[PDB]
């Protein structure tokens, strides 16, 4: 129990932090990855002067603060502001004292060696956690779907990745990163919806375009004869009621937004798209392992939640793969937390105890120890 | 949001009734004080005219 | 059943406010008429005593 | 007690001064904002030659003096004559010595920086008050209705304003000023009442048109089918008895006067009206704060006292606002003193002590100190 209860799992994202206790089924804490700094001197009624704001209080009060994102494209870019988000996570969100809890953290696919050593330096030397561990994100997603070999298409708020994993070892030279994700996708909907003849003028109009994207957006299979369908004008249309009455209608654009993930050309991106990239990762891997990867395309991440994403991907890679092959696109329902759940499982596991980096290892080996 | 909207509705209807009741009582106390005031003002003007004439 | 419960709540809150407002105005018109009535009664008794003495 | 008893609250208006002690429920002193200067040399029986007259003695003796209004449209226009009204307030009206009383003053919505510094210069350097503070008027009105975010429609004798306030900070760029108020409104009634076939000939006829406006005027909802009602001639009419017998009747015009506040066109004004202006203030503010402002339209000022003002405004903005919105027009009974009461509360408060500008702050920082 000492640490059975006690292991923490913190998944640091570009848009959201997911956090909680190893053992739980889902994150106890989910909140924006921002750190707000007040543009002016003054106070809220009853509070003192605050130097900084994090998560939702930074979002809610955004009009008087300069908002900053510590993690650009999955990589920690500002370490002063990240130690601020961690502090908030332990002390306010989970309300635990960190110096008696083992902490499993996550990093990104080709996270620079030096960063994995730096967050270890900050975990052990400024938070004084007993022990910690850094798992790679795609690797926890795979594992949370039971398996050990597969290829994960991972897509969240600032990055998309393909991480081919074989008997647990993520394959460095076959990993692909596509910098277009849910953030890019909300801003494109924004324009095709103002372009439908609308105005997201006040900040209460801006924010909810993102809630339109999440609730009403679709990834149609045969996106071709779906536009064609749009035109005959079926009961395909969908009206959402705004903060007030102002019933906005979205028929068609509803799927023009996730067609951006297959066609980056919709947004002036010259890069290849999700399905081709799944494939290219795969023809960059060893030959003998390619049947395995093909029958185990595990999807994880908030942006892979658009319904019919899996069917489109299913047919997208069948038709690029040699017919002798078995294609299989696994997309679980909890996928917006796969990464986290994979960490919860792993860290609560009976056999993981012997991989925890302890302060004994650290004080004796330097940050190098956990770096592997 | 409902048990909340119905509960707020019931409490405001209760408040409404209490205030509407307090009012029939204050507007009624009134026709009485205003009538007493006018009755005295007319007794006053009469005696003010009679004091002028005896003076 | 809701748009109905909320609509009934809003109409009764509106009614409640209208009556509560009509009341601050009638109870206030009051302190004024009762005070005017007392002020006149005292002017009356004074002139009633002065008419007696001039008579 | 030193200053718990001792804080003064002086609200300077275009028509009236409201004054008294922080702590009280209502102003101890209310009087016209005039300064009379005798047109001829001479005296009243038993008095000496008087150079000047202020408040009610200036109004009562107006036939031999040239009357002047120091505050034009809420802004202090003549500083020689204002120091005269302040002097009168402290020494004659409240009969206090100012050099041992902290003084909370009020200013108008976009009061020029230089004025807030000038009345501070006069408070500290010619009245020698221990400490002072200048609050913005709409902001005290809001606060006196308990809240901190809302939009105040403030309307008195020379100005109308809309001041959207968010967690206490009045929003400069969303404030609207409409120069038509109770003064304009008494003069319009005047004409529709002479136009009813009457004569307000002597000064005892002039003054009481204003007491007709206050006692008998109404703001009808559906001002349309209220004129229509006037014509069928119901027992809608209302006769007022003048200083003498001369019973004057006012049926209809009774509401034609406050319909001027929604239709400025009744008086050759091309500006928009109260309700549209409430609204425009609101579509000039941030988007995310517009649901707040809509559910918190606080009314203050002598001219917002016309019965049924709130119902007309209620329906005026519901029908301009998106139906998804909650409208809420708060109009308290003490509203002709909201501003003052908000100051009384605030200045008697336990936490305000640390915002008082003291002579220590001033003698050391210059007028800049209180200016903020």
């Amino acid at each position: 129990d000492e640490d059975e209860t006690t292991a923490l799992v913190c998944d640091n994202g570009s848009g959201l932090v997911k956090a909680g206790f190893a053992g739980d089924d889902a994150p106890r804490a989910v909140f924006p990855s921002i750190v707000g700094r007040p543009r002016h001197q003054g106070v809220m009624v009853g509070m003192g002067q605050k130097d900084s704001y994090v998560g939702d209080e930074a979002q809610s009060k955004r009009g008087i603060l300069t908002l900053k994102y510590p993690i650009e494209h999955g990589i920690i870019t500002n370490w002063d502001d990240m130690e601020k988000i961690w502090h908030h996570t332990f002390y306010n969100e989970l309300r635990v004292a960190p110096e008696e809890h083992p902490t499993l953290l996550t990093e990104a696919p080709l996270n620079p060696k030096a960063n994995r050593e730096k967050m270890t330096q900050i975990m052990f030397e400024t938070f004084n956690v007993p022990a910690m561990y850094v798992a790679i994100q795609a690797v926890l997603s795979l594992y949370a779907s039971g398996r050990t070999t597969g290829i994960v298409l991972d897509s969240g708020d600032g990055v998309t990745h393909n991480v081919p994993i074989y008997e647990g070892y993520a394959l460095p030279h076959a990993i692909m990163r596509l910098d277009l994700a849910g953030r890019d996708l909300t801003d494109y909907l924004m324009k095709i919806l103002t372009e439908r003849g609308y105005s997201f003028v006040t900040t209460a109009e801006r924010e909810i375009v993102r809630d339109i994207k999440e609730k009403l957006c679709y990834v149609a299979l045969d996106f071709e004869n779906e536009m064609a369908t749009a035109a005959s004008s079926s009961s395909l249309e969908k009206s959402y009621e705004l903060p007030d009455g102002q019933v906005i209608t979205i028929g068609n654009e509803r799927f023009r937004c996730p067609e951006t993930l297959f066609q980056p050309s919709f947004i002036g991106m010259e890069s290849a798209g999700i399905h081709e990239t799944t494939y290219n990762s795969i023809m960059k891997c060893d030959i003998d392992i390619r049947k395995d990867l093909y029958a185990n395309n595990v999807m994880s991440g908030g942006t892979t939640m658009y319904p019919g994403i899996a069917d489109r991907m299913q047919k997208e890679i069948t038709a690029l793969a040699p017919s002798t092959m078995k294609i299989k696109i696994i997309a679980p329902p909890e996928r917006k937390y796969s990464v986290w759940i994979g960490g919860s499982i792993l860290a609560s596991l009976s056999t993981f105890q012997q991989m925890w980096i302890t302060k004994q290892e650290y004080d004796e080996a330097g940050p190098s120890i956990v770096h592997r | 949001d409902l048990e909340r909207a119905e509960e707020r509705a019931e409490l405001s209807e209760g408040k409404c009734a209490e205030l509407e009741e307090e009012l029939k009582t204050v507007t009624n106390n009134l026709k009485s004080l205003e009538a007493q005031a006018e009755k005295y003002s007319q007794k006053e003007d009469k005696y003010e005219e009679e004091i002028k004439v005896l003076s």
